[PDB]
């Protein structure tokens, strides 16, 4: 009985917010403002030698 | 059945026109003397109040 | 008077009691449509929401249903005192003679 | 029980006689710190803990008293 | 990846097929050199600057929502509407002014920008070569 | 001594080290919830087995 | 990370402490905060807080200068809007009843 | 110790190596690299320790309706 | 073509007060310093939020489920939820 | 949550988080030791004003 | 999985048509640039 | 793990995990109707009905964007009422709050319907975000469904139903299969299964000490110049 | 001195005098709800949560 | 009748009363029905934050004023402050204590304009006391399952019958106000548990209480009748009486 078992189309999409973006979202956060801030600095310089440049 | 959480220890005042209306104001104030003749009787009598009297003399 | 239904427009319709047998059933299939309500088939008309699972705020998303079937504009007032299959049905016909009476809604 | 009892032994906890006439540390390690050592919050957990048996780990005496 | 690297690669489609097929690996130097100029997806080809205002921009505006985003000083003047005494309400305009007389930064920046310049004496200066002058040129 | 910015460290040493030990602070907190999820799934244990008692 | 860098730290930290005074019950925190910040400027000179503005004009205490006048002028203002509360009685809530 | 060296080998007391290679890179990472902010199959960490409440049985229902035998028993109970 | 427009005009303002010029100067300090504070005040709310909400729970008290908790298990559960759930209720309620 | 501390200006640190732990983390050697109230909003205002026979309010 | 870009193996075609996440930003930008024209004008 | 020493850690001037009425100076008084002339109060008996009104407009305003998703409808409710419970179940007495409780958070929820009225709350935006993340996820199914293709979620329930099989078929001298090896035979599916997908990174180290990034190349240096795109 | 002084008078003292809060309440309705609420509760407290 | 009402469709007669938190104000009146989300306008017009200023509290504040106008058309209003203010309005350039007294009389009129063109506020606390105290209505009314269809409430026009009220015959007062500042007005009730409704008719006036100037009661119902209707039973209840309660208590009588 469990093997005769199906499946009921879902809806296709929800509410689609014309004004909100992942590049640009539409309310404020300093989470947005970290992937920003850490995009500018750039990844951490690791240095690949044995000894320090110094 | 928002009276029933309406607190009655807020009757402890009868606000109008942002003015207590339970002052004892015959025995405080400018409206305590009863030896008062036909103007000062007739002042008070239009305002009800030496608060009120006494703000709008204070421009005058 | 259109509202979506699974992603799918569909014309409202209201309803018309103007009896009290009609109301019975409707306040009963609407408590028994509500997905917080317990023992549906236990419900009847001296069942206290409260005893099915209901809260306050369960009595407002019903109330907001009846003014989705039945056209009602009801006030925040008159909602936290629907705590009973016996309101609903009592206030149906306090709307319905005010509005018989008085040739108005009543005020919201 | 045995935590206790200890705890409350006077000989478990007992300055020496000439304790008194020792030189005393009278600072916890707050007023001069180590900000760049590699051990840095190494240090500041030490000072924690001083901190706290002199207050029976109940800092509300730290804060009223006298620093 | 933008739309002006790709403007590029289709001008440097040809240079590419020569760079990365013939000398990168024909031998010798002709290798080493075609090697280290090849044509392609550009290594730390990321552009700080533009990333510098993407984070400023985000951070100066969630500024600017907080000084514009306040309670009106005409609304709280009949004691009606959600204050009765506030004391500072006179302060109530003040960032919202500051945030929008910040959109003239940089359109008056400089001395130049703020007057007629020729009229003024660093532009006697700038004339002569930036040359120290008297301060009674514009007189004489 | 004015110690206002070496209370501001300690804690932050003392939060250094509830992150450090999140993962087994949690840990402990749901061995308790576990240990009521099973105490009611032991309901369901008994039940299964009356058929075969009976 | 807020618990290692110091810089976050002391910032975190100290407005906390700054915004936690609210239940003294001054005013809205939301309204007199922006005037600390010129308040700071004016007894900030003693700790060397406008160091930062000697380049951004011809006059390094500039942002001192404006602010003490700031500072005093809605000061100045802060009692006469609490008599436009207190409304017509406002002598009343001064001195009370007359004699 | 509070004297470790001159100012320009302090980094390099920091690395602490978990196998026996020489010569060993000195820099000590800092964080975890994060370069595209990917949204992570991951099932979010704050459903951790919430007790019991009317979300677990609306989502039973949902997943008892996926089964013959469960229609059975949310229309019943 | 009023008379108001002359506020626009800075070739001759030394003609009327000269003050324009060194006033804005000021207002963009004081924007400046002000985007500092405010900007730091409003954005350190999180370490708070990040930490209260991670290590505040107690096992003496109930911790009751926000908003956002309620559609990430409704409406944000992945496949090995899904398959676990299943996978315990075929076994215990169907399968024994 | 952080947004929407953020949009409504609930910009002070743990005023809706019912066990405010940060709070006291940082207040443990504070001057008047207290932490926010629950809910407080940086822009409410509660302050009330009575006029007495006596001076003050009084 | 492994038809993933290599900036090393890559074709010349490809790289034109790669179009990744910081095109997908830019995008997002001209999403804004567009509805701005009646603001601007 | 790590639990706080400090005994007095909520302890406060007005006792001990006091966050409903803090100790300041200018604390409540009484006031006498005898003796009191006018007052400014902004106090009010209104609180319960816009609690009401509140929850009915926070409901109705966001049902508009919801496409008649009736399950979407319900947990959304569920949501609501988590944030309206609030006052009810929190260890602050919020019935003892300094200036009134009721007042205070009703006026912080019309400030998140201000915002719902805009369809600009974060929690709007979160809820479309992960519903259209659910939708492309039961469509994918529905789509493998209907062309008689077996679903990842099916492979999994099917090998683990047999599993099981072998597991109780020599389990003969006891025969308690407990949760809990029913539990790890799936973590044990799990955990080989997500190692067979290619995902990002998330632990900062692999088996070695070392950290997973791509940043993590260190010497020795046996990469040569990066080659160009091939025509 | 100055300093405190300044502040604790023009702010702190000058607004204790002339304002003040009010210990009478309007509304009560919080207290019990709370009751009720934690009687719908008592079985998950009996579990001890 | 409410002066105070914008285009939103709930709680009319809590308009003016419920003080909101809100910023600005909603994008949209509140919804009666679930719309779509087409019906509504996003990202709304610039300057709507103002334009809702003017229609939800300018402009019903205006038809505030102009609904009970006729309550401030005094001789007091119309002739005296305005002539006060005009014979010191010649001198405003010659010092500034004429500019004073030249808008003092204005502010005043305000004041006045503003106090009698609010609805008239009794206080209901104590009016529901006062019925949850007699026997026969509570049989079958409770706070907790009654609720309000119909509510009325407005000041009286005019002079009174000169034999009910000989007070208002006074040209004194009368140079001060032109109405009377009682108000009639009445409570349409319904008990959702009893079925039962009733029409709470109410008079009211301004009464002097333990005092010499200062009214006591500015809404003191000195008729107070309950006409109760159930499944079948009518029953007529009288709390108050104007006949005996007039004999006790007189107006108050305004001025100023
Ligand atoms: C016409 C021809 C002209 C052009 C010729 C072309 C060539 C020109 C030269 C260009 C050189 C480029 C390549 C070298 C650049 C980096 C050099 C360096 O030392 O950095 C390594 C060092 C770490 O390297 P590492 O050994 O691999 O260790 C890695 C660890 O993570 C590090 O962290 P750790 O804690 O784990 O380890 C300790 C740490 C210890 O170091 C630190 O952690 C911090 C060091 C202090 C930083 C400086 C703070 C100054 C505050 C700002 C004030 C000045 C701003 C400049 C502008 C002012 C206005 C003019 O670093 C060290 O190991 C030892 C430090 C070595 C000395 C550091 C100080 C160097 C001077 C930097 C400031 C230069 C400007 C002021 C000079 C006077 C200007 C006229 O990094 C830094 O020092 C960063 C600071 C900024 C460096 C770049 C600044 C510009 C170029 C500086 C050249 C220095 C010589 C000239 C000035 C000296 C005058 C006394
Ligand atoms: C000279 C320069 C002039 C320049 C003029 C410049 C232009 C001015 C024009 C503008 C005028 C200002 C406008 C005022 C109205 C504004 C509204 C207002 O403020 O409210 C009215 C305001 C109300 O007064 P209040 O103080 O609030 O009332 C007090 C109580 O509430 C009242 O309590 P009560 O009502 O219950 O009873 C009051 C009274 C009971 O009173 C009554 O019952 C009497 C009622 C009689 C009514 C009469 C009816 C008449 C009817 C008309 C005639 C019949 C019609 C016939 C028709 C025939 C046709 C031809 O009971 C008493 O026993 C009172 C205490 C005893 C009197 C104390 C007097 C102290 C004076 C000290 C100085 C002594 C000087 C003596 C030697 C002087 C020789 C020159 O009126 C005044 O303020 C009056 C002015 C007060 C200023 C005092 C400061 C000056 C000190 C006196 C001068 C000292 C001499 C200095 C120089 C000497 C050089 C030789
Ligand atoms: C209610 C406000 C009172 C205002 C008083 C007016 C100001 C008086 C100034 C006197 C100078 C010393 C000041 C010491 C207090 C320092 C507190 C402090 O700076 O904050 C640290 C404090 C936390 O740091 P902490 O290290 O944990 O505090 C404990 C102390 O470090 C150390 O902890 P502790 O337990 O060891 O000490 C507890 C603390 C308790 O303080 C109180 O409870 C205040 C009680 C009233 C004032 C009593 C002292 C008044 C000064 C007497 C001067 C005598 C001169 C005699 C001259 C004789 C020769 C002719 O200090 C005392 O006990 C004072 C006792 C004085 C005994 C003197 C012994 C004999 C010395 C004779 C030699 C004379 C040399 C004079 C040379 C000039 C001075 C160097 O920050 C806060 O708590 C923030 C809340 C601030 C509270 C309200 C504002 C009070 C003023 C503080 C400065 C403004 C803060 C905001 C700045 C905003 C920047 C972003
Ligand atoms: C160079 C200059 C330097 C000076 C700078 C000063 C700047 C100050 C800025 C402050 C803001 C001013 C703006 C005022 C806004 C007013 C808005 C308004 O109208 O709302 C009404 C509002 C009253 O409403 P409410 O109190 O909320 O409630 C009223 C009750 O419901 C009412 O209850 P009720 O009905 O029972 O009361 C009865 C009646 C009672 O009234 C009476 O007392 C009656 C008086 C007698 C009338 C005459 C009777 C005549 C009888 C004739 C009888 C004829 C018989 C005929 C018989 C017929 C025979 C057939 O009371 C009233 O209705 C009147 C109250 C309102 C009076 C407003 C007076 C305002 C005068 C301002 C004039 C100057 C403005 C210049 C602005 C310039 C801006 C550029 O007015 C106020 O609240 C006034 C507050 C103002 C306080 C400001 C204090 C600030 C400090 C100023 C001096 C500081 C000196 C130290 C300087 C230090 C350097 C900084
Ligand atoms: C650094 C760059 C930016 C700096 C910006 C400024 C940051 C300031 C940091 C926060 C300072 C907060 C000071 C609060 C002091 C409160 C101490 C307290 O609670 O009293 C407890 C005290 C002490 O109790 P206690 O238990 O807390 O401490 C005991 C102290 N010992 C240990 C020494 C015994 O008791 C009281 O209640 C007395 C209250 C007196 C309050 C007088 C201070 C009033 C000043 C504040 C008003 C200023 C408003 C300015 C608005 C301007 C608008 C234009
Ligand atoms: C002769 C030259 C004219 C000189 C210029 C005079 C300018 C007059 C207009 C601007 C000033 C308006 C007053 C602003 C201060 C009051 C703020 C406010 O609106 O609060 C409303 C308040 C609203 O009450 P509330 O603000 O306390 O809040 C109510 C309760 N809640 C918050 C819950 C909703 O109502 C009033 O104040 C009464 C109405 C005010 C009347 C203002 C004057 C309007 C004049 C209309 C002129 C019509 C004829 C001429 C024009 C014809 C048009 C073609
Ligand atoms: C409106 O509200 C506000 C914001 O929004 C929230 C803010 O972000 C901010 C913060 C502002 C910022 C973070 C930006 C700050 C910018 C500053 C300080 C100056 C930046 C300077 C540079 C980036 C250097 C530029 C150098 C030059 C222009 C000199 C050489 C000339 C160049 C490069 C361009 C050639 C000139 C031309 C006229 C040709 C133009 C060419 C084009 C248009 C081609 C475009 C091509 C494509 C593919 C788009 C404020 C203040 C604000 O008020
Ligand atoms: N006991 C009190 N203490 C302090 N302030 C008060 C008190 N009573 C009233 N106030 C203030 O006076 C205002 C007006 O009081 P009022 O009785 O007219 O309100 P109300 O809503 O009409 O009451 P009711 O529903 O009984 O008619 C109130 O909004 C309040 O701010
Ligand atoms: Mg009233």
């Amino acid at each position: 009985k469990e093997n005769t078992g199906s499946m009921k189309k879902p809806m296709a999409k929800a509410y689609e917010h014309p004004y909100n973006s992942e590049h640009h979202p539409l309310n404020f956060s300093a989470v947005k403002i970290a992937e920003t801030f850490h995009d500018f600095i750039g990844p951490e310089q690791v240095s690949p030698h044995y000894e320090s440049f110094a | 059945m928002w009276y029933k959480y309406f607190s009655k220890q807020s009757w402890n005042l009868r606000v109008w026109r942002k003015a207590n209306l339970k002052y004892n104001q015959d025995d405080f104030g400018m409206t305590q003397p009863k030896y008062i003749a036909r103007f000062g009787d007739f002042r008070f009598r239009l305002v009800r109040t030496e608060g009120a009297l006494r703000g709008c003399m204070f421009f005058v | 008077l259109t509202q979506y239904v699974e992603g799918q427009i569909v014309n409202r319709n209201q309803l018309t009691l103007k009896k009290q047998e009609d109301i019975e059933q409707y306040v009963l299939k609407l408590v028994r449509g509500y997905f917080r309500t317990t023992n549906k088939q236990g419900l009847n008309i001296n069942s206290v929401l409260q005893d099915h699972g209901l809260d306050e705020f369960d009595s407002i998303e019903l109330a907001m249903q009846v003014e989705e079937d039945l056209g009602y504009v009801i006030s925040a007032e008159t909602i936290p005192v629907l705590n009973k299959v016996k309101h609903f049905v009592n206030y149906i016909n306090h709307v319905e003679q005010f509005k018989a009476e008085n040739g108005k809604a009543p005020i919201a | 029980s045995l935590h206790e009892k200890m705890q409350t032994d006077y000989l478990w906890v007992k300055d020496h006689s000439q304790a008194d006439s020792w030189a005393k540390a009278r600072t916890h390690g707050y007023n001069y710190i180590a900000h760049t050592v590699p051990n840095k919050k190494e240090r500041y957990e030490m000072i924690w803990r001083s901190m706290g048996k002199s207050t029976d780990w109940e800092l509300e005496k730290f804060r009223l008293g006298k620093k | 990846m933008n739309p002006i690297q790709k403007a590029w690669l289709k001008i440097l489609e040809p240079v590419s097929y020569v760079i990365n097929e013939k000398m990168a690996k024909r031998t010798g130097i002709i290798g080493k050199l075609g090697r280290f100029f090849a044509i392609g997806p550009r290594e730390y080809g990321v552009h700080p600057i533009n990333r510098m205002f993407i984070f400023m921009n985000r951070k100066y505006m969630a500024f600017q929502a907080v000084a514009l985003h306040r309670y009106s000083f005409v609304k709280s003047l009949t004691h009606n509407g959600f204050h009765m005494l506030r004391v500072f309400r006179h302060f109530a305009f003040v960032l919202p002014a500051t945030v929008l007389a910040g959109l003239g930064l940089f359109v008056y920046w400089g001395d130049d920008n703020k007057c007629y310049s020729p009229d003024r004496f660093p532009y006697l200066k700038k004339r002569a070569g930036d040359m120290a002058l008297p301060l009674n040129s514009l007189n004489q | 001594p004015l110690l206002q910015r070496f209370y501001r460290r300690a804690a932050a040493n003392e939060i250094f080290t509830m992150e450090a030990f999140y993962h087994e602070n949690i840990e402990n907190k749901l061995r308790n919830l576990m240990r009521i999820t099973k105490g009611q799934l032991e309901y369901w244990d008994i039940h299964t087995s009356y058929g075969e008692i009976r | 990370n807020p618990n290692t860098e110091e810089n976050t730290i002391d910032s975190d930290y100290l407005a906390a402490s700054g915004t936690v005074e609210a239940e003294k019950e001054i005013t809205s925190i939301d309204d007199y905060l922006g005037l600390v910040f010129a308040i700071a400027y004016v007894f900030g000179v003693f700790f060397y807080v406008h160091g930062w503005t000697s380049m951004l004009s011809h006059a390094v205490l500039l942002l001192s200068c404006y602010s003490i006048i700031i500072m005093f002028l809605f000061i100045l203002g802060m009692p006469t809007l609490l008599l436009y509360d207190f409304g017509i009685f406002f002598l009343a809530y001064l001195k009370g009843a007359g004699k | 110790t509070l004297q470790w060296g001159s100012l320009a080998e302090r980094p390099m007391v920091d690395r602490v190596m978990s196998t026996s290679t020489w010569p060993v890179p000195y820099y000590q990472r800092l964080f975890k690299a994060y370069p595209i902010r990917e949204k992570k199959d991951k099932m979010s960490l704050l459903l951790s320790d919430i007790d019991i409440d009317d979300t677990n049985w609306y989502q039973a229902k949902d997943f008892l309706r996926g089964s013959f035998r469960g229609r059975q028993i949310v229309d019943y109970v | 073509i009023l008379d108001y427009l002359f506020l626009l005009d800075l070739n001759d303002d030394l003609t009327r007060k000269a003050v324009f010029e060194q006033v804005i100067i000021f207002i963009f300090i004081y924007c400046t310093m002000n985007f500092l504070a405010w900007s730091t005040v409003v954005e350190l709310i999180w370490p708070t939020h990040f930490f209260n909400r991670r290590h505040s729970s107690s096992q003496e008290f109930i911790r009751f489920r926000t908003y956002t908790e309620v559609l990430l298990k409704i409406s944000a559960y992945n496949d090995f939820f899904y398959v676990l759930n299943n996978y315990y209720y075929n076994q215990k309620l169907i399968l024994k | 949550e952080l947004e929407e501390l953020t949009e409504t200006h609930n910009y002070i640190p743990g005023a809706k988080d019912d066990v405010n732990l940060r709070g006291y983390l940082a207040t443990q050697f504070a001057w008047g030791k207290k932490v926010i109230s629950f809910y407080r909003h940086p822009a409410d205002d509660f302050k009330c004003a009575k006029a007495t026979k006596n001076m003050l309010g009084r | 999985p492994q038809l993933w870009p290599n900036p090393n193996k890559l074709r010349f075609a490809d790289l034109y048509k790669y179009q990744g996440v910081e095109m997908k930003k830019i995008n997002d930008s001209i999403k804004n640039y567009k509805a701005a024209k009646f603001y601007i004008g | 793990g790590y639990k706080i020493r400090n005994k007095s850690i909520f302890w406060t001037r007005a006792g001990w995990k006091n966050n409903w009425h803090p100790k300041n100076f200018n604390a409540p008084r009484p006031s006498y109707g005898e003796f009191t002339m006018g007052i400014r109060c902004r106090n009010d008996h209104h609180s319960f009905l816009r609690y009401v009104q509140t929850y009915r407009n926070m409901s109705r305003h966001c049902k508009q964007y919801f496409l008649g998703d009736k399950q979407l409808e319900e947990t959304f409710i569920l949501g609501l009422r988590s944030l309206f419970l609030v006052p009810y179940d929190s260890q602050c007495l919020t019935d003892q709050i300094k200036h009134g409780g009721e007042r205070r958070f009703v006026d912080q929820l019309d400030r998140d319907f201000e915002l719902i009225s805009y369809n600009t709350h974060p929690y709007q935006l979160f809820t479309y975000t992960v519903r259209n993340e659910h939708l492309a996820w039961k469509n994918e199914q529905y789509e493998k469904i209907q062309k008689g293709e077996k679903t990842f979620e099916q492979e999994l329930l099917d090998y683990l139903d047999e599993q099981v099989l072998a597991e109780k078929a020599k389990l003969r001298d006891g025969q308690n299969f407990s949760i809990e090896r029913m539990t790890e035979i799936a973590l044990h599916v799990f955990r080989k299964a997500r190692a067979g997908k290619v995902r990002p990174a998330q632990d900062v180290r692999g088996p070695d000490g070392n950290v997973n990034d791509f940043l993590e190349q260190r010497r020795p240096f046996e990469h040569p110049n990066p080659t160009g795109v091939t025509h | 001195s100055q300093f405190v002084a300044f502040f604790a008078i023009v702010f702190w003292l000058f607004l204790f005098l002339y304002t003040f809060f009010i210990i009478e309440k309007h509304e009560d309705f919080f207290s019990k709800k709370r009751e009720e609420r934690k009687k719908k509760l008592k079985e998950l407290w009996n579990l001890k949560n | 009748q409410m002066g105070f009402s914008s285009d939103n469709p709930y709680n009319k007669r809590w308009e003016y009363k419920w003080k909101h938190s809100y910023y600005t104000y909603p994008r949209d009146y509140e919804h009666t029905e679930v719309r779509k989300p087409q019906d509504s306008k996003d990202v709304p017009p610039i300057y709507f934050a103002y334009y809702k200023d003017f229609v939800d509290r300018w402009l019903p504040g205006m038809n505030m004023w102009w609904q009970r106008r006729h309550r401030i058309f005094d001789k007091f209003n119309v002739y005296f402050l305005p002539g006060m203010s005009l014979f010191f309005y010649q001198f405003a350039d010659l010092a500034l204590g004429f500019k004073i007294m030249a808008a003092f009389p204005l502010f005043l009129a305000y004041t006045r304009i503003r106090d009698k063109t609010l609805d008239p506020d009794f206080k209901e606390t104590y009016l529901r006391d006062m019925i949850y105290q007699n026997p026969e209505i509570t049989k079958y009314f409770n706070e907790e399952t009654i609720h309000v269809l119909d509510y009325e409430f407005e000041y009286l026009p005019g002079y009174l019958c000169p034999e009910k009220f000989p007070e208002y015959q006074n040209k004194t007062w009368q140079f001060f106000n032109t109405d009377t500042a009682q108000a009639e007005g009445f409570f349409k009730f319904g008990d959702v548990e009893s079925g039962a409704t009733m029409t709470l008719k109410f008079k009211t006036m301004p009464i002097p209480g333990k005092f010499r100037y200062q009214v006591g009661e500015p809404f003191y119902f000195y008729d107070l009748r309950a006409e109760i209707k159930c499944d079948g039973v009518y029953k007529e209840v009288v709390l108050v009486d104007e006949k005996e309660s007039l004999k006790k208590i007189r107006p108050f009588l305004f001025l100023i």
